[PDB]
């Protein structure tokens, strides 16, 4: 046996190179380790979360420090429409001299990268103006990270090590995280916007020196206690206000306007202050709901036990009974919690993407096209990876932590009993969408190729156009609520508190933002392709989770774990039968789905930004238009980043574009060629080394073997995924930033 | 390679330290950790 | 305007205390 | 090594013993079936994990199950 | 500790490696009534002798694959093969038929 | 066993390979590493001289080949040294008659020899190429 | 006996000090001295470069730091060598299992390693500082 891995005696006695690979791959699976008690597990997770928090704070600190040290943040706030932001400086000694001049851009005389993360637009909106502002922010996140690093070390010391009951007190954790972590932080952020960001948005420098002596409002906290809070909703920043100056500046600190600031095309800062104060009240009072040792409140256990029928419908009845034992199903299983907390975070991460492009919260973000393209694609691919991992840990829970004795005829026991009905109904929706979305695309392709583009089938999306009309859009002419000026929903009859409505209908009928874009027949087909990708990826993940304990091909599948190669070539052959293998197949379908999502977002926005929205409306109904007018047409400036006549600043994206094609294709080797070919090949290399003089003096410590069956599915998926991401990221940024 | 930012001699040293010296030291130390017997 | 040479050198000194504390948390999580 | 488990549903047909290329398995008198013999796995430290025994087993489900465990030089099939 | 003639074979590249010297070895002995031709488990044709034979192989699976060839591919069949595990100190453990 | 080939039954091949400094009987390990190092550092300068980045750099056309060979000898020495630290046992914890390269002190003696030969063979090749116009005047008799 | 302190009961301190080349198990004494010498001769050039008498001498601004480090390594080698000659006994006149740095041949092996590492670490630091304008063009890409 060897030292590594310390946590697995079965792996440390492995004499081959598989021990090194599997020791890396199982290092954070803390439950599989030797001698892992349940509360040593929770304490190691707790300190690991302190380390992950400190990495985030050091990552943010490095973003602030490099923009303050090497960026152009002070020159950018004077003109945020034509200055490009600088991410950091380039130090690459392998550059030639014409690459130094090609990357000396954004008004800098040293090679720089143009930032596309949006940190300039975010730090400008929240009140930062100088490099000294970001530098004190950078120093503060470094001592904050040192605090969390020390706190993780301290809570592993034997005195300060928390007990198992401290980790499972869910009511005290929810009360402290709703009121404190959610509410007080949102309340403190409303405090930052009102005291700092809104004054800095009105030409007024407010820092740590003079924020105790400049009130946020001229009638300061004397009308807050008297209850006449409407004086905090004054004349707002006017329609001629210039952001960052006192020209046209109002004095209100808490408005209810809606729509966008007319210069920045961004949300009002006084609406974002009134947003964060209002939900702080809803979160602080929600943190006073569950009982702790102060005497009243709610046990979460007794609420779920009483919510069986419920019912005002009844519906007695058929479902289920259910919800008995689902407190301890939630509370004993960390894999149930992680699978549940990823499914919530994955919906929220994708909600961030769909709302930050249509309701931009940052000044001049809606005119920085490459940043808006990069931010949407970033948060949709991250939401796709988080969503697949929610189903992965749901399947790990069903193998490792699921108890059919405790969960006996509850809601979770019952979904497994009709599991052939859920999977077969997902299978029909996937087959119905795919047969008819692809059939409609191929039919339109044959019509355009035969020279008859009026025979192609163009179904208008009349249900989603009606929702746009129902939210106040006048382009389709439906004239229901919120586009009817005399409807019950628009007038808001008994209270007339519809203060947002004038700002909302001004912004939704402006034909210049990304707020409820005009959709046509090209938008119909691609939503049904997205629905195909959402349903098929769910089908692979659900069938992986619901067959994780067993099927007819392998009834004892929970005895073999989450991840195993196969069950041999018997019974017909059982390649990729584990629940890990259905994770592996679904990452392919996830990447294809987010591929279809971000292709459509990018092409529709690139058509709008180029002043030719008709090119999307004509070419997106057949698949040659996607290949020619989106993939082929926008590749032109990217692949000319270097050529035999020279290079420009897109040469790094051109080189990364080809690198991504290479990594993606290298993954195909691990996915197509399988193990026993490579093990027999390595056997001749082991022979050649032992028989070669002067080289057989050098002996390996670990016996060289081929990668395992599971490992190369993972290694092949990792090359496929990395090559997928950086190919599109190089193409998205270079096709958008070349013309904008 | 040059810079007009403050202390532009720092990437001159740190990029060889971060990308040559540190990986050779870390791969050296990880080689001792994963190949030490018993 | 960007940082001064003193501000960069202060940040490198300040970076040493999460560097020491991450090293302490590293060896504590290992054992 | 790997874990080879023989269950009580074995019919003593000895086809798994004939199928094993590493001579892991042998028949033990059992009187718990009509044949009176059951499969056993004494030399599991020589088992490679090929699952040729499970392919030969004619009961539904299998009376013999192989559980791939910790890898040794023998179980990885290495001649080096 | 084990007698028998080595089969007539020119050698090959598929035979014993460093593991046979430092970790474990295997030998198969069998008695034959004819000087005939058999296939090596490591590739190639060899000549077995009349009387006792002795062949050193790297793995137990290679010895048992040769014994399967000694059973099913010759007239008459050769059942009497014995397989021994040889350790580097010289300890020779009879492992088949157990 | 092995194959009987006209390369394996060649007496010149066995006398050449067997008397290379890795195998030559009676050598000390410091001398094995020194002879191996001097040969290896000397040729390692050459490639970056002819086709490297400083081949058309007039202030120092030979500096790129020297620091390339130095850093390769550094990583070669460190890899060879780390190899012996994890693979071998010292002379105390081994039996007598134990083939000194199979002990950790003998391997680390060979590692120290490879470093000293490698860098100085690299500096020797660098020094002759840097003084090549004066070596050429020596070899042509322009010094009379 | 000794004190139980959080420095003495520190496992990182004992693994760092115990694997410095003076203490690292399985090293040959020539390799201990070589690694110690290369580290020490390299830094010893530095002080006379920056604040020495030749710091403002245009014909050779780096020669003063080299010959300073050479003469310190000379007196360091001679003092270390004379130390072992008066303090230790040879491998013949000692017992078996005798910790090779406690014998005179092992100490003088370490002395020979310190000389060779020390002068060549000093020449290495001198060579990089003398070619610093060409190292700087390498590190900035003025060689393209
Ligand atoms: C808060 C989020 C979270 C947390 C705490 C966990 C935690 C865990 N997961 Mg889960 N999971 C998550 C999200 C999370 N996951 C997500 C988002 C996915 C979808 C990708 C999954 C899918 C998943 C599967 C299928 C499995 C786990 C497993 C695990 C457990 C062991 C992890 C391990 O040891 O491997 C350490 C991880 C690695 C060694 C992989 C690192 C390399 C990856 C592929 C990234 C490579 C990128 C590369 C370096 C980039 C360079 C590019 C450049 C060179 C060009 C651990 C409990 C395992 C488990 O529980 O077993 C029963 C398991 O089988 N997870
Ligand atoms: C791999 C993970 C990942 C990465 C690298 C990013 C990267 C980014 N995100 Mg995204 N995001 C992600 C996943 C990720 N995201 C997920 C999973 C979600 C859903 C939760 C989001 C939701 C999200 C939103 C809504 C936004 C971003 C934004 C950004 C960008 C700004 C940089 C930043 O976040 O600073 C680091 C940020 C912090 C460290 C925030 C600290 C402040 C916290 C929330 C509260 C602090 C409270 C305080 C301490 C309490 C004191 C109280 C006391 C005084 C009383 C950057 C591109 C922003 C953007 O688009 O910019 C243009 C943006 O608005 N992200
Ligand atoms: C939760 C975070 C937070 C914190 C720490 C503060 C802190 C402060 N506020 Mg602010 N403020 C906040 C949120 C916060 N506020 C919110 C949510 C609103 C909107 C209702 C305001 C609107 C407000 C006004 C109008 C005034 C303050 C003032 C003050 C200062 C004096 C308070 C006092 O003495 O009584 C103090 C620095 C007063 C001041 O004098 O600041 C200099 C003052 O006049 N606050
Ligand atoms: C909307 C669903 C809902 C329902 C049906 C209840 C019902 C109840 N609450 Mg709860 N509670 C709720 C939401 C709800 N609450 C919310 C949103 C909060 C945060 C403001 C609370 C915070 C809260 C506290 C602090 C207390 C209650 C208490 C009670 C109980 C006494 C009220 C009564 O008239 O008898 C009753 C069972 C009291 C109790 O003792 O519960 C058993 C009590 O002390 N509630
Ligand atoms: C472009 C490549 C491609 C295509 C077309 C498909 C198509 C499909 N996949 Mg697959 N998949 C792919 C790549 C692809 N996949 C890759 C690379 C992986 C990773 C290995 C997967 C992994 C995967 C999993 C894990 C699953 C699927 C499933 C499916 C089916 C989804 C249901 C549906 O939409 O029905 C519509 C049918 C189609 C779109 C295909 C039919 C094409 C036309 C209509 C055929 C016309 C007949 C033709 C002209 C006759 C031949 C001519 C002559 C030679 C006779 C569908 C057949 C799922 C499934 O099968 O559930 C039921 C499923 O669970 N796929
Ligand atoms: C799956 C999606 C799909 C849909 C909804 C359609 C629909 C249509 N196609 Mg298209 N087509 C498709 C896929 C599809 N096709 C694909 C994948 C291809 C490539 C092979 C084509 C190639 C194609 C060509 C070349 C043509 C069409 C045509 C048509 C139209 C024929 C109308 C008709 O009644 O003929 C079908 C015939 C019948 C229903 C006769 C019924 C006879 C039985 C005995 C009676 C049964 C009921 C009593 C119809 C709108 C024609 C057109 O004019 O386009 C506008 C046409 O010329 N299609
Ligand atoms: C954590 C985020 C982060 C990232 C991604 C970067 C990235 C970079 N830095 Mg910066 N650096 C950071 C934080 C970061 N830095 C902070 C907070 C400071 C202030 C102390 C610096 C001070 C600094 C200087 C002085 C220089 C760089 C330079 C660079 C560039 C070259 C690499 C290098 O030499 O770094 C050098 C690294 C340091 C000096 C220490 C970094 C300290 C961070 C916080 C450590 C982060 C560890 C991380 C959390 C571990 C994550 C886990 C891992 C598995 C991924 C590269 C773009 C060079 C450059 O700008 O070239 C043009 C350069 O000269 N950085
Ligand atoms: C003294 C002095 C100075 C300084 C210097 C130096 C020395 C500095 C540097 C600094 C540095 C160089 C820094 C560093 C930093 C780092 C860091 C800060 C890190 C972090 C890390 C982390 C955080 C980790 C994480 C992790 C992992 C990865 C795994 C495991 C777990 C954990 C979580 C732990 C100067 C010149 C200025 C001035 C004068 C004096
Ligand atoms: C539009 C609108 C609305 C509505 C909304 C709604 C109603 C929504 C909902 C939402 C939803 C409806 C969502 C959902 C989601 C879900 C998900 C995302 C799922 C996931 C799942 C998972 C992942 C699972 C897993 C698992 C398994 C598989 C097994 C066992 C374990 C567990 C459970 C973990 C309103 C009225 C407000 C108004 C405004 C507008
Ligand atoms: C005799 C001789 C020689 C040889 C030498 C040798 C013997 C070497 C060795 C070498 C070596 C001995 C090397 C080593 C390497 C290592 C490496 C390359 C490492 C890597 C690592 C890594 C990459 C890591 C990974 C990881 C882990 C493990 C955990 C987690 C984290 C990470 C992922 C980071 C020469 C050629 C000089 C010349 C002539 C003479
Ligand atoms: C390990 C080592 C080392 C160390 C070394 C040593 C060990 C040294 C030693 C040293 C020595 C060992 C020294 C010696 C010295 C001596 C002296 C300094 C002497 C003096 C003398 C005198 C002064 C004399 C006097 C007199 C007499 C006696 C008589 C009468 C006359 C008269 C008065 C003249 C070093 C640092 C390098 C580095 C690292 C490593
Ligand atoms: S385990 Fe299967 S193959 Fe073996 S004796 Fe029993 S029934 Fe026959
Ligand atoms: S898995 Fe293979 S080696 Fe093991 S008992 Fe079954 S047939 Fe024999
Ligand atoms: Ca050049
Ligand atoms: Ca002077």
């Amino acid at each position: 046996a060897t030292k590594f891995p310390k946590f697995s005696q079965d792996l440390a006695s492995d004499p081959t190179t598989r021990r090194i690979w599997y020791g890396i791959a199982t290092a954070h699976d803390f439950e599989s380790h030797d001698g892992m008690t349940e509360e040593n597990l929770y304490q190691k997770i707790f300190a690991s979360h302190f380390g992950h928090l400190a990495i985030i704070f050091l990552w943010t600190s490095g973003n602030l420090f490099h923009v303050a040290w090497q960026g152009n943040f002070q020159q950018w706030v004077k003109d945020p429409l034509n200055i490009s932001p600088i991410a950091h400086a380039i130090w690459d000694p392998q550059f030639g001299q014409s690459a130094v001049e090609a990357f000396s851009q954004a008004g800098a005389n040293y090679p720089v990268d143009i930032a596309y993360s949006g940190v300039y637009h975010w730090w400008y909106t929240i009140g930062m103006r100088t490099a000294g502002d970001l530098y004190g922010g950078a120093l503060f996140l470094m001592i904050m990270a040192a605090v969390f690093l020390f706190a993780g070390w301290l809570h592993l010391q034997p005195r300060f090590r928390p007990s198992l009951a401290w980790f499972k007190n869910a009511e005290s954790r929810m009360n402290h995280h709703l009121a404190g972590l959610f509410g007080v932080s949102s309340l403190a952020w409303a405090g930052h916007l009102i005291h700092v960001a809104i004054p800095e948005s009105r030409g007024q420098h407010v820092g740590w020196d003079n924020f105790l002596f400049t009130p946020p409002h001229p009638a300061g906290l004397t009308p807050f206690f008297t209850g006449n809070w409407g004086v905090y909703a004054q004349n707002p920043d006017t329609a001629s206000h210039v952001f960052g100056s006192s020209t046209g500046a109002g004095s209100a600190i808490l408005t209810f306007l809606g729509g966008f600031h007319p210069q920045t095309e961004s949300l009002w800062l006084t609406d974002m202050a009134h947003h964060h104060l209002a939900i702080a009240v809803l979160f602080i009072v929600a943190g006073h709901m569950y009982r702790t040792n102060f005497g009243i409140g709610h046990n979460m256990k007794e609420i779920m036990n009483a919510h069986n029928p419920p019912q005002g419908t009844p519906f007695g009845g058929m479902i289920g009974e259910g919800h008995k034992g689902m407190y301890d199903t939630y509370n004993n299983s960390l894999h149930f919690q992680l699978g549940w907390h990823l499914a919530c975070l994955g919906v929220i991460t994708s909600l961030v993407a769909q709302h930050m492009y249509s309701l931009p919260p940052y000044a001049f973000l809606a005119k920085s096209y490459t940043t808006q393209a990069a931010l949407y694609t970033h948060h949709q691919y991250i939401a796709g990876f988080i969503m697949v991992g929610a189903f992965a840990h749901g399947a790990i829970f069903l193998i490792r932590d699921y108890d059919p004795a405790s969960n006996s005829n509850n809601v979770l026991d019952r979904v497994l009993q009709h599991k052939e009905a859920i999977i077969s109904h997902l299978s029909w929706v996937s087959l119905f969408l795919g047969f008819h979305t692809l059939g409609l695309y191929v039919h339109n392709d044959v019509m355009v190729a035969f020279g008859t583009p009026e025979k192609q089938i163009l179904v208008e999306p009349v249900f989603a156009q009606w929702i746009q009309a129902a939210h106040g859009k006048l382009l389709y002419g439906f004239d229901t609520l919120l586009s009817n000026p005399g409807s019950i929903a628009s007038t808001a009859w008994p209270n007339y508190g519809n203060v947002w409505l004038s700002g909302w209908l001004d912004a939704i009928n402006s034909g210049d933002n990304s707020l409820f874009l005009t959709i046509g027949p090209g938008d119909f087909l691609v939503h049904h392709a997205i629905a195909l990708g959402l349903h098929t990826t769910t089908l692979i993940l659900v069938k992986g989770a619901l067959d994780a304990r067993g099927s007819k091909l392998m009834p004892d599948k929970k005895d073999f774990g989450y991840s195993f190669p196969c069950d041999g070539p018997g019974r017909g052959g059982t390649c990729d039968i584990s629940a890990w293998d259905a994770f592996y197949l679904a990452v392919f379908w996830m990447l294809n789905t987010i591929g279809w999502v971000t292709f459509y977002w990018h092409w529709k926005h690139l058509a709008i930004w180029q002043g030719n929205v008709a090119q999307f409306n004509e070419s997106s109904t057949y698949l040659m238009g996607w290949l020619r007018d989106y993939l082929w047409l926008n590749s032109s400036q990217l692949i000319n980043g270097y050529n035999p006549y020279g290079m420009n600043n897109l040469a790094v994206w051109a080189w990364m574009f080809l690198l991504g094609h290479l990594v993606w294709a290298t993954g195909f080797m691990f996915l197509i060629s399988w193990r026993g070919y490579w093990q027999e090949l390595i056997e001749t290399l082991v022979w050649a080394h032992e028989r070669t003089p002067l080289a057989n003096l050098v002996r390996w410590k670990d016996k060289p073997v081929a990668l395992s069956i599971v490992q190369a599915r993972l290694v092949g998926l990792a090359h496929f995924s990395v090559g997928y991401i950086i190919t599109y990221a190089a193409f998205l940024i270079a096709s958008t930033s070349s013309r904008f | 390679m040059d810079g007009t930012y403050a202390a532009s001699w720092l990437p001159w040293l740190l990029i060889p330290v971060v990308t040559w010296l540190m990986p050779a030291v870390v791969m050296g130390l990880l080689f001792f950790y994963i190949e030490s017997d018993a | 305007m960007t940082l001064s040479e003193t501000q960069v050198f202060v940040a490198l000194v300040i970076a040493l205390v999460p560097a020491i504390l991450a090293f302490r948390l590293s060896t504590e999580l290992y054992k | 090594s790997h874990s080879v488990k023989i269950y009580d549903t074995c019919i003593g047909c000895t086809q798994c013993v004939r199928a094993c290329p590493l001579d892991v398995l042998e028949m033990v008198p059992w009187d718990g079936c009509k044949a009176g013999s059951i499969a056993s796995s004494p030399r599991t430290e020589d088992c490679v994990g090929c699952k040729r025994c499970e392919t030969a087993c004619p009961t539904d489900f299998l009376s013999i199950r192989v559980y791939l465990g910790a890898e040794t030089t023998r179980s990885m099939g290495l001649a080096y | 500790t084990l007698t028998g003639k080595t089969p007539v074979f020119g050698g090959s590249t598929g035979g014993l490696l460093t593991r046979a010297a430092v970790e474990e070895k295997y030998a198969i002995t069998w008695t034959s009534t004819k000087q005939q031709v058999f296939e090596m488990p490591t590739g190639g044709a060899a000549i077995m002798h009349e009387g006792e034979n002795l062949l050193y192989l790297a793995r137990k699976e290679q010895c048992l694959a040769l014994g399967t060839q000694l059973r099913s591919k010759f007239k008459p069949k050769i059942e009497d093969y014995k397989i021994y595990r040889i350790y580097p100190n010289g300890e020779t453990q009879y492992v088949h038929p157990a | 066993g092995h194959l009987s080939t006209p390369i394996s039954d060649s007496a010149f091949v066995r006398s050449f390979i067997g008397n290379l400094p890795a195998y030559r009987k009676g050598m000390a390990p410091i001398t094995r590493g020194l002879e191996i190092g001097l040969a290896h550092g000397y040729f390692l300068v050459g490639p970056e001289i002819i086709v490297g980045a400083l081949r058309d750099y007039a202030p120092a056309p030979y500096l790129g080949g020297l620091v390339t060979a130095i850093a390769i000898v550094l990583l070669g020495t460190t890899g060879m040294g780390a190899h012996g630290l994890v693979s071998l046992k010292p002379v105390a914890e081994s039996s007598p008659k134990t083939d000194a390269l199979m002990t950790s002190e003998g391997w680390s003696e060979m590692t120290a020899g490879f470093f000293l030969g490698g860098m100085s063979g690299a500096f020797m090749a660098y020094f002759l190429l840097s003084h090549f116009s004066e070596i050429d005047a020596i070899f042509r008799g322009f010094v009379n």
